[PDB]
This record gives C-alpha cells, sequence and structure tokens, in this order.
C-alpha cells in the first residue's frame, strides 16, 4: 500500500523505496512522479552497484537520490517544495544486463502520494447511501486519497467510486456505490488521519 | 538531451479503429551497440504502467498482437491494429538510450460508442450525517454515454465527478451532491433520453 504525506510550500520531501538484493545488483534505479491527471515524468537515477547518479536538469539543484547497500533501499529528497510539486512519487527499475522485462513498474504500489499545502490533515466521516443502487459518502477529509472497498474486496462488479472534489471548505468529498438487485459493508481508509472504517450499508 | 514530441496528445477512436501514435526524438537515439532504447507503456486508470512493446518493435511477452511498434532515427510509431473496450488508457514512450532519460507527454485514449441513456438514482441524507448540521443529498448517472448530460436539482450548491470510462462499457457514471445546512436536508438532460427524467 501507497503512503500519502502533506507538506508545506517551500520544505522539502524525503521518499524511500524497497527493494531487494538482486535490484541493487542488476538494475538501475530510478525515481519517477506522475502529478494528479498528468504524464510521468523522470526525476534522476542511480547505479547502485556504482554509487553514480543522473537527474533531470529541472531538478538538477532541489533533489538528491541515494541507495543504502545493506538495507536495499533507495531514496529521493526533492527540496522548495512548490503547488506544482503535488504528484505521486515512486521507484522504478531498468536492467544493467538484459532487456526490458515487464518488471520496471513493480514499486509503484510502494510510492507517496505527495501533496504541497497549507491545510491540515483531516479523517473523513463514512456516510450510507441507502437504497438498485446503494453506497457510501466519503466526505470532509484532506488530503487525497481515501481508498475505498466493498466487503473487503470480494464486491467487484457493478462498482463507481469516483474521484474525489475539492468543496468550497478545501475538504474532498466523494461518493462510492455499486447496483445489486446478502450484507453490504463499506471499507474506507485514509491512510494520513488512521481511519480505517467498515460501514453497514442496510 | 533529448525531447521526446508524443503526438497527439490525446483522441477519440471507436472499438474496431486502428490507432496510431508517434514519438519524436529530437535527436537520433540510436545507440552506438546498434540498439534503440525505445518503449511503449501503458497506463490504464488508475494503476502502474505496463509494458507493451520494447526496444521499438519488441512485443513484451503475453501481450496481444494487436499492438506493434516500429520506426528508425527520430521517428516512431505505436499502433493498435484494432481497438478495443479494454484499452482506453495513456500511452507513452520512453526513451532510455542516453540519460537524461524522457517519457513523452502521453496519449490519452478516449473510446466513442452508442449513446446509453444514464439510469438515475437519488439518496436523501444519512441519518448520521444530519446529528452534523450538514444535509448531503446525492444523484448518481449510471452507466451511460456520451459524457455531456445536464443535471438540475437551485445553483451554485451542488459539484459533480465522473468516473473513468468503463474498460467494457466505455460508459460513464457521474455524481452530482447537493448539500445544504441541516435543515432544511433531480432532473437529468441528456442525448439518450427523448425526455429528461426527474427523480
Amino acid at each position: 500500500q501507497s503512503g500519502a504525506e502533506v507538506k508545506k510550500p517551500g520544505s522539502s520531501v524525503k521518499v524511500s523505496c524497497k527493494a531487494s538484493g538482486y535490484t541493487f545488483t542488476n538494475y538501475y534505479i530510478y525515481w519517477v512522479r506522475q502529478a494528479p491527471g498528468q504524464g510521468l515524468e523522470w526525476i534522476g537515477g542511480i547505479n547502485p552497484t556504482s554509487g553514480g547518479s543522473n537527474f533531470n536538469e529541472k531538478f538538477k539543484t532541489r533533489v538528491t537520490i541515494t541507495a543504502d547497500e545493506s538495507s536495499t533501499t533507495a531514496y529521493m529528497e526533492l527540496s522548495s517544495l512548490r503547488s506544482e510539486d503535488t504528484a505521486f512519487y515512486f521507484c522504478t527499475r531498468q536492467g544493467l544486463w538484459f532487456d526490458s522485462d515487464g518488471r520496471g513498474f513493480d514499486f509503484w504500489g510502494q510510492g507517496t502520494t505527495v501533496t504541497v499545502s497549507s491545510a491540515s490533515t483531516k479523517g473523513p466521516s463514512v456516510f450510507p447511501l441507502a437504497p438498485a443502487a446503494l453506497g457510501c459518502l466519503v466526505k470532509d477529509y484532506f488530503p487525497e486519497p481515501v481508498t475505498v472497498s466493498w466487503n473487503s474486496g470480494a464486491l467487484t462488479s457493478g462498482v463507481h467510486t469516483f474521484p474525489a472534489v475539492l468543496q468550497s471548505s478545501g475538504l474532498y468529498s466523494l461518493s462510492s456505490v455499486v447496483t445489486v438487485p446478502q450484507t453490504y459493508i463499506c471499507n474506507v481508509n485514509h491512510k494520513p488521519s488512521n481511519t480505517k472504517v467498515d460501514k453497514k450499508v442496510p | 538531451d533529448i525531447q521526446m514530441t508524443q503526438s497527439p496528445s490525446s483522441l477519440s477512436a471507436s472499438v474496431g479503429d486502428r490507432v496510431t501514435i508517434t514519438c519524436r526524438s529530437s535527436q537520433n537515439i540510436v545507440h552506438s551497440n546498434g540498439n534503440t532504447y525505445l518503449d511503449w507503456y501503458q497506463q490504464t486508470p488508475g494503476k502502474a504502467p505496463k509494458l507493451l512493446i520494447y526496444k521499438v518493435s519488441n512485443r513484451f511477452s503475453g501481450v496481444p498482437s494487436r499492438f506493434s511498434g516500429s520506426g528508425s532515427g527520430t521517428d516512431f510509431t505505436f499502433t493498435i491494429s484494432s481497438l478495443q473496450p479494454e484499452d482506453i488508457a495513456t500511452y507513452y514512450c520512453f526513451q532510455y538510450s542516453h540519460v537524461p532519460w524522457t517519457f513523452g507527454q502521453g496519449t490519452k485514449l478516449q473510446i466513442t460508442r452508442e449513446v446509453a441513456a444514464p439510469s438515475v438514482f437519488i439518496f436523501p441524507p444519512s441519518d448520521e450525517q444530519l446529528k452534523s448540521g450538514t444535509a448531503s443529498v446525492v444523484c448518481l448517472l449510471n452507466n451511460f454515454y456520451p459524457r455531456e448530460a445536464k443535471v438540475q436539482w437551485q445553483s451554485g450548491n451542488s459539484q459533480e465527478s465522473v468516473t473513468e470510462q468503463d474498460s467494457k462499457d466505455s460508459t460513464y457514471s457521474l455524481s452530482s451532491t447537493l448539500t445544504l445546512s441541516k435543515a432544511d436536508y433531480c432532473e437529468v438532460t441528456h442525448q439518450g433520453l427523448s425526455s429528461p427524467v426527474t427523480k
């Protein structure tokens, strides 16, 4: 499960990437980011055998990338955070000595959704949408994201979880629904506030 | 430092159509060892990118035969011979011949299909939510096409959200949320409805 942090404009964020002995020996490890709705952007990388790294010119003075051999963890620290650095940061790998293998993006789920904002963290309340279509309203949290599940991932077909929308209050809200013609539970969790709830929908 | 201009940045096509995407590199990306390090990636909503094509023309194992890439020098193509609903995604090229590596800016794919009328439901505010001093009443437009719809409840006090296209129907869903104070504590226009439906 991915991380999620909010950082105030001007500060720095440091993100880590857990990989394996075989990855640190055989692949180049590099950091990518993806702003909300936007494209993939290359930050920089390090050869963990060599210790030599390489950066995108755009991040030349405000990023460092490092790699810890003994714990095989790789790091990126971006300084002077601006609103437009709001992105999902994750690390990624290319073979040093074999072709692209489809395993390049295996650490994506470990990444961190970083929000640069002065607003503070707040857990959401989860309200039921009683019936057809039933669901959950997930209201009043910051930052993004929340994860929604039905019946702990048993239920899947017919589920629609809407993109969040920033409400007039500066807080997020969304709804998650499902159609059926059995008991139905909401699984909502918001890591930045350690909310992890489960609503029964009746 | 090489720039990869990818084109188009977005397009609309139907099931069955050929789709043709190009990435132009600002210089030759052929490496002195004779190979060309250009891959093509597929990012469904909302997941991790997966490899489809690598080194210009190699179809990655398990990838369906309707995907392919070719080109050479500075001029590269990614083709879906015949598009399917599950191909709705953003595609990207990736060059790693020489650092700094770079992605194309992406081609967001959008799929057109037949008009489907939205089946609509309305939901009053929660029991528990009224104790809070606020009422949210929510309207669901479900499984419809195209995305343009009109929902009137009121004005200046509701918000909408729309899902990405369904990887099977290519339909959308939409939410309209009326919020008022408790309390205190839905009519749709859509091309698929010969007549506006109120819930």
